[PDB]
């Protein structure tokens, strides 16, 4: 089922703007008219009202979605190769920086182009590509540059998969509804036969030059990574276990092959990497169980399972008629199936970020704290903008796909049927989680300013200490042996045991938790809270409330219902996505704070020969940590030196962004304080002062829509406020050595 | 209560009456305009500010005029 | 490597519960038309499942006995 | 006919016009640097 030349390639409707509206195409009468344009360029759903035409956008704008990523990878690899020094890193990791921009010398910049060693003057580049590239066998330029080409190339292939699956060959919609086989054909398909392919690299190409890397062979007398496939006697002089071929693996003898597949743990003590076999391992766990995964459902030889039979069976006493009707929307609505994947993936990539830490999976990252840094607050930030367009997208099924006669005595029915008593006790949790933290920092300030310091909450003072995460530390210290007999180290050792101390550097060291981690922990759940808070009630109260019974015929974008009902203005789904961007915001800038505080204080520093550790700011956390005054002096105040004493060096960039920043976050405010009809009479006087010399445009000028100052002023406080704090973290961790 | 208020350049489009969303209008007899009609507001207790009919209606300078005055239950929306 | 054989051929206990717990076993597209007694009762991806079932229960038994 | 119009549309006119501005200021830059006043 598949439509034969849908749509006709011509250039024409290229030049006339608005082409997708049916309102702007009649042309521009107000400048709303281009703030309209771009604004209602992705909204499929709102410009056909077809299902089938809107999945065909979808799919071709997948396509090119894949297709500017892979331009972008194309340009990280091509950065690698010519203007890098991968050359020169390899052979000395720990001598010599990682750096792969290379800046033109013009208008004083050429002194960006810092000292990283080796001769090389460029940006010392944070996003950890090196390690990755070690990490996968990578050892000449040339690979590099052929990675580089092949990006493009498969960048120009998902083009032209687009351009054909839009205008040539174009599905029809059962063939998006069939949902059962393509769960199937991601998990033993994607996931499963990516992760079965790279286990096989690993074992193949990535293990042998990473462990002679390791053992002490110069990069040049690696030969090539084909060569290995081309003589197998390679890996029977590396790997012992590679003498019996593949008969092992059919004959259930697995064993055989636990000299390349292990379950050490821990971390490499040369790199600070995880583990090669460890991880290809892993990988190979992972694609047999993703195999076994993708066979569960029913999808054209009448064996599996009905997605819709699993959801029907699963009702309760509380819960009325259940799971009933969720397989309708999740395959009607495109929009319910982005707002719980953009949740997942944001939680996902939330979970990367934790997990990277703690357990480094790349040669010499660990010890660079300025990549663990970097790779942390990115995914970080990632997840958290991922998990505020889930709450958006839930709000936008609400409004638009959302049918109640559809939905009758199920779960869905169930939530907005209460949803009054889930806002009003989630309301008191973050009431309660605000005070019981916060309050408890305020506390310790005034008694700590108060001359009272037995009277704080601190390990000296009143102790609060997190007993239960305290206890599960212990037990995964006492898991290798006991609990899990076959592992030989911890899973990490924040959990509990010794340092690795690859180079002179600290990687990793048992994290330990006492009353200040108590409370920044309780400080997280309650900003996560309030976030929630406010994305749950913008989905649950998108259609109606008290307030405003109507809210699902005015949409999800609007600015009000006017200034009666007392006022209304911020109902819409949309300020609720407004308001918990903030929020989101708020909550991630103070994990990544804490991260960067305790790694600096806790973890990383300079190990002695002895075994002693001197920390970066040598244990400071435990004392500074507990007031709003220590977070201000010694968090930002002190580790901000470094970003302002940048000027004149290489580092002056990172200064420059650090004003840059303080400058959007305050130009924000003019958008967030301000309301539009002050600037609309102003932009009256002004087009008045244009009619004087006749210099008044033909598009009529208009302050901007209510809904679009709070974007504008959104967007500009979210781009200031992590500049500022990008540009403070890698002066800062650059500067930390 | 807020004050709803009807001037004579009003067409008599309807158009405020069915942006209405509490019944606060009417329309009557007129003689001022080619569709002699003319918006009315007998229920402005039940009005709440909204000023929707002020957002429907097509006169420059608009023919009705919604001024918020002393507020109430039934004005400021409350189902409490 | 004999006793193997008779764990992974006493593996059949997963086409005796699916032969028994399967909803919906002569459906599919090819099916496996020379039906008899006990080899190809169902169809082909009945016994496909059945025998992919069988594999993984026998690999659990396997490594269950060596300890 | 239509791609014509195409880069006659607003951004494209703009963006190409700051490109040869920027350009034009770069290459003075880089053949005459470090000019605050007329010599
Ligand atoms: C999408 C990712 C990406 C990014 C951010 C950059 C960024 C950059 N590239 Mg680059 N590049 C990319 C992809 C990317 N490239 C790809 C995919 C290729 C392969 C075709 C190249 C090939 C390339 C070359 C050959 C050069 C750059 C150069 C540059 C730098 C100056 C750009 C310039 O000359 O403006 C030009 C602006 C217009 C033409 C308009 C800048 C840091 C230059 C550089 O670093 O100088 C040493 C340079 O010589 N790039
Ligand atoms: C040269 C080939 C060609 C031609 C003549 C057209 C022509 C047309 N396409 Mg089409 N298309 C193409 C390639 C082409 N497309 C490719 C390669 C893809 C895959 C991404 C698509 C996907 C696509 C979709 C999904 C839709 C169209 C539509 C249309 C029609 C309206 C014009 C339009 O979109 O506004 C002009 C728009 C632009 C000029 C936007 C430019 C692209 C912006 C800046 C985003 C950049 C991302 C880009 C898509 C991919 C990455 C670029 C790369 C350099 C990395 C028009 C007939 C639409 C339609 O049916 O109209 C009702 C529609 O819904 N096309
Ligand atoms: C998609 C993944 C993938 C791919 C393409 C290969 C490819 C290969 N493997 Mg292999 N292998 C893989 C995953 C993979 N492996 C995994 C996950 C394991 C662990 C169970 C092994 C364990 C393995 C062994 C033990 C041996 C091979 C061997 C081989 C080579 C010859 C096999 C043949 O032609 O028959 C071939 C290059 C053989 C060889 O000669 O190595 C070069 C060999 O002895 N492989
Ligand atoms: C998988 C990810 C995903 C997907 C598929 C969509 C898809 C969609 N979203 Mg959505 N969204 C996402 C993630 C996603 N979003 C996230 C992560 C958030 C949280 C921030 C939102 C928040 C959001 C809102 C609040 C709204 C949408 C809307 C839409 C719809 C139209 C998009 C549009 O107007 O394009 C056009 C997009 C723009 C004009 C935005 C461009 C301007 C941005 C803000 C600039 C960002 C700064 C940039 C990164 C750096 C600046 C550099 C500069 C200095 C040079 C479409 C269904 C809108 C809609 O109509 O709903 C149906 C809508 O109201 N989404
Ligand atoms: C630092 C500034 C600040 C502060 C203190 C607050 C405080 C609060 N906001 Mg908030 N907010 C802010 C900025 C701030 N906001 C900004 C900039 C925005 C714009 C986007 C928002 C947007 C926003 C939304 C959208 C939401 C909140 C919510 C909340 C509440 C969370 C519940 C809670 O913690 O209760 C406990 C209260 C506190 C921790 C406040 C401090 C109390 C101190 C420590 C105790 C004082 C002791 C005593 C009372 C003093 C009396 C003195 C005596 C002489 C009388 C709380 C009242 C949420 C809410 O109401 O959820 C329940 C909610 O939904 N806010
Ligand atoms: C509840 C906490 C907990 C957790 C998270 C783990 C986690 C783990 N255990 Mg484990 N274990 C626990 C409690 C726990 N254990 C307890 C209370 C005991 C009894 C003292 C054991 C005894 C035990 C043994 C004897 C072994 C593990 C092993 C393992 C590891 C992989 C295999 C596995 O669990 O698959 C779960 C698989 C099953 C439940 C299948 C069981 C067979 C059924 C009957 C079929 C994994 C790290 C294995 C290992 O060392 O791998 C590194 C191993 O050989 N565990
Ligand atoms: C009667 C048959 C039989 C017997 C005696 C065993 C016996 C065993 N199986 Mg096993 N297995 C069987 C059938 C059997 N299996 C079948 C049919 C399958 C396929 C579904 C499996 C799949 C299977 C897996 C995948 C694993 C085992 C493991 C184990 C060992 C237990 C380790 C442990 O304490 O778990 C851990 C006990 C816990 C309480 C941990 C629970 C924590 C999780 C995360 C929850 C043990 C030798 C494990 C092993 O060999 O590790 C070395 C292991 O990983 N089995
Ligand atoms: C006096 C003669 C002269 C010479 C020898 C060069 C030489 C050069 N120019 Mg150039 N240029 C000149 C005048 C000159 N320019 C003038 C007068 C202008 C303004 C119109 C420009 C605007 C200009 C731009 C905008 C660019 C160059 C670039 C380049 C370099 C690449 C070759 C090319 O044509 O592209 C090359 C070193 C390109 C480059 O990448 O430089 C490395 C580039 O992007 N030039
Ligand atoms: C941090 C860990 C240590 C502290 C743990 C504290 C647990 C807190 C109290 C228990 C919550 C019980 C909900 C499960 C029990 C539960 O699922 O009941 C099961 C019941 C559904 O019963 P049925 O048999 O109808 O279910 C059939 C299902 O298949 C659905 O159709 O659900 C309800 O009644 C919904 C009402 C939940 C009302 C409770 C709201 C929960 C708010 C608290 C959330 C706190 C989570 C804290 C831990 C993350
Ligand atoms: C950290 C970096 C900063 C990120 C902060 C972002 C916060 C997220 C804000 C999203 C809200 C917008 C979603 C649509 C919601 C929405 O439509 O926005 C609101 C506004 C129009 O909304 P109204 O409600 O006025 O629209 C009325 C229409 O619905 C009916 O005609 O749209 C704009 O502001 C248009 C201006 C876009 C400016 C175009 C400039 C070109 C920028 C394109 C480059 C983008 C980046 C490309 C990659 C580099
Ligand atoms: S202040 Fe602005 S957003 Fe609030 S009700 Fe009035 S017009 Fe609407
Ligand atoms: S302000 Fe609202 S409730 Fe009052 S008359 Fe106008 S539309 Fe009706
Ligand atoms: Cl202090």
């Amino acid at each position: 089922s598949v439509d034969n030349n849908p749509v006709p390639t011509s250039f024409e409707k290229w030049g006339k703007p608005g082409h997708f509206d049916r309102t702007l195409a009649r042309g521009p009468k107000t400048t709303t008219w281009i703030w309209n344009l771009h604004a209602n360029a992705h909204d499929f759903d709102s410009q056909t009202s077809d299902l089938e035409d809107v999945s065909r956008k979808i799919f071709s704008a997948h396509f090119g979605h894949l297709a500017v990523v892979f331009v972008w990878l194309s340009g990280m690899y091509f950065h690698g190769a010519k203007f890098s020094n991968y050359e020169g890193w390899l052979a000395d990791p720990t001598h010599i920086k990682p750096s792969a921009q290379v800046v033109w010398p013009i208008v004083g910049q050429g002194i960006l182009n810092g000292d990283v060693g080796g001769g090389f003057h460029g940006i010392q580049i944070t996003s950890g590509l090196f390690y990755l590239w070690r990490a996968s066998g990578f050892t000449d330029s040339y690979q590099l540059y052929c990675t580089a080409i092949g990006g493009l190339v498969m960048a120009a292939l998902m083009l032209f998969a687009g351009w054909f699956h839009y205008h040539v060959k174009a599905p029809k919609l059962e063939w998006f509804q069939n949902v059962e086989s393509m769960m199937n054909h991601h998990l033993a398909g994607l996931l499963g036969l990516g992760s079965l392919g790279w286990a096989g690299h690993q074992i193949h190409v990535s293990m042998p030059i990473n462990k002679l890397l390791d053992a002490g062979v110069a990069p040049k007398d690696i030969p090539l990574p084909h060569e290995f496939i081309l003589e197998p006697s390679k890996m029977a002089e590396l790997y012992p276990s590679f003498a019996q071929g593949l008969t092992p693996f059919f004959t259930l003898n697995w064993g055989v092959y636990s000299d390349f597949l292990t379950f050490k743990g821990g971390l490499n003590p040369v790199t600070g990497g995880l583990w090669l076999s460890d991880t290809a391992h892993h990988h190979l766990a992972i694609a047999v169980l993703f195999i076994i995964a993708g066979h569960m459902y029913r999808t054209n030889w009448g064996i599996g399972h009905s997605m819709k039979e699993i959801l029907e069976a699963h009702k309760g006493p509380f819960t009325g008629e259940g799971h009933k009707g969720l397989y309708e929307i999740l395959t009607t609505s495109w929009h319910a199936q982005l707002a719980i994947n953009l949740a997942l993936l944001g939680s996902l990539t939330i979970i990367v970020a934790q997990h990277m830490y703690a357990m480094p999976p790349y040669p010499y990252q660990a010890i660079d704290y300025a990549t663990q840094l970097s790779l942390f607050t990115h995914h970080m930030w990632i997840g958290g903008f991922l998990i505020v367009g889930a709450g958006a997208h839930g709000a936008i099924f609400m409004v638009r796909d959302y049918d109640p006669a559809k939905n009758v005595n199920n779960l869905l029915d169930r939530m907005l049927r209460h949803r009054d008593a889930i806002i009003s006790h989630l309301n008191w949790v973050c009431i309660f989680l605000g005070f019981h933290s916060f309050g408890l920092y305020i506390h310790n300030d005034t008694m700590r300013a108060l001359g009272r310091p037995q009277d704080m909450f601190s390990d000296t003072a009143i102790q609060l200490q997190p007993i239960f995460a305290q206890w599960v530390q212990h037990l995964h210290t006492l898991a290798p042996g006991a609990t899990a007999p076959n592992a030989l180290a911890t899973a990490s050792y924040a959990f509990g045991g010794e340092t690795i101390a690859v180079a002179g550097k600290v990687a990793m060291m048992p994290i330990t938790l006492g009353t200040a981690d108590f409370m920044v922990h309780h400080i997280h759940a309650f900003t996560i809270h309030v976030t929630a808070l406010i994305l749950l009630k913008g989905v649950l109260y998108a259609r109606s409330s008290r307030l405003v019974p109507d809210k699902a015929n005015l949409g999800f974008r609007f600015p009000c219902d006017g200034p009666g009902r007392g006022g209304t203005c911020q109902v819409s789904g949309w300020d609720h996505v407004f308001l918990g961007l903030f929020w989101m915001y708020n909550s991630l800038s103070i994990v990544i704070f804490h991260f960067s505080w305790k790694m600096q204080s806790d973890v990383w520093g300079t190990v002695s020969p002895d075994g002693s550790v001197t920390h970066v700011t040598l244990g400071n956390f435990a004392q500074s940590a507990i007031t709003i005054n220590g977070w201000l002096r010694d968090f930002l105040w002190a580790q901000a030196a470094n970003v302002i004493n940048s000027y004149g060096s290489a580092l002056s960039a990172y200064g420059i962004m650090f004003l840059a920043g303080h400058f959007v976050f305050a130009f924000s405010l003019m958008f967030l304080f301000s309301g539009r009809g002050y600037w609309q009479e102003l932009i009256e006087s002004i087009v008045w002062a244009h009619n004087k010399l006749n210099v008044a445009p033909a598009i009529q000028p208009r302050a901007l829509s209510i809904i679009q100052g709070r974007a504008v002023g959104v967007a500009h406080y979210l781009l200031g406020g992590i500049v500022t704090t990008w540009a403070f973290f890698l002066a800062r961790s650059l500067s930390i050595g | 209560s807020h004050s709803v208020k009807i001037y004579d350049t009003c067409i008599g489009c309807t158009q405020c009456v069915r942006a209405c969303p509490l019944d606060v209008l009417e329309m009557v007899p007129w003689d001022g305009c080619k569709a002699a009609q003319i918006a009315s507001s007998p229920r402005t207790e039940d009005c709440v500010g909204c000023k929707r009919c002020e957002t429907a209606c097509p006169t420059d300078f608009l023919s009705i005029r919604v001024y918020l005055g002393a507020e109430t239950t039934r004005s400021m929306g409350l189902a409490y | 490597l004999s006793v193997g054989i008779i764990m992974c051929l006493c593996n059949v206990f997963a086409f005796v519960i699916g032969y028994f717990a399967i909803q919906k076993t002569g459906k599919g597209k090819d099916l496996a038309l020379p039906q008899l007694a006990s080899k190809k009762t169902f169809g082909l991806p009945e016994l496909l499942a059945t025998m992919s079932f069988g594999h993984i229960l026998g690999a659990g038994m396997v490594l269950g006995l060596a300890s | 006919d239509g791609l014509k119009s195409f880069l006659s549309t607003a951004p494209v006119m703009i963006m190409a016009l700051l490109t040869f501005t920027a350009g034009i200021l770069i290459e003075f830059n880089r053949f005459y640097p470090d000019l605050l006043f007329h010599p």
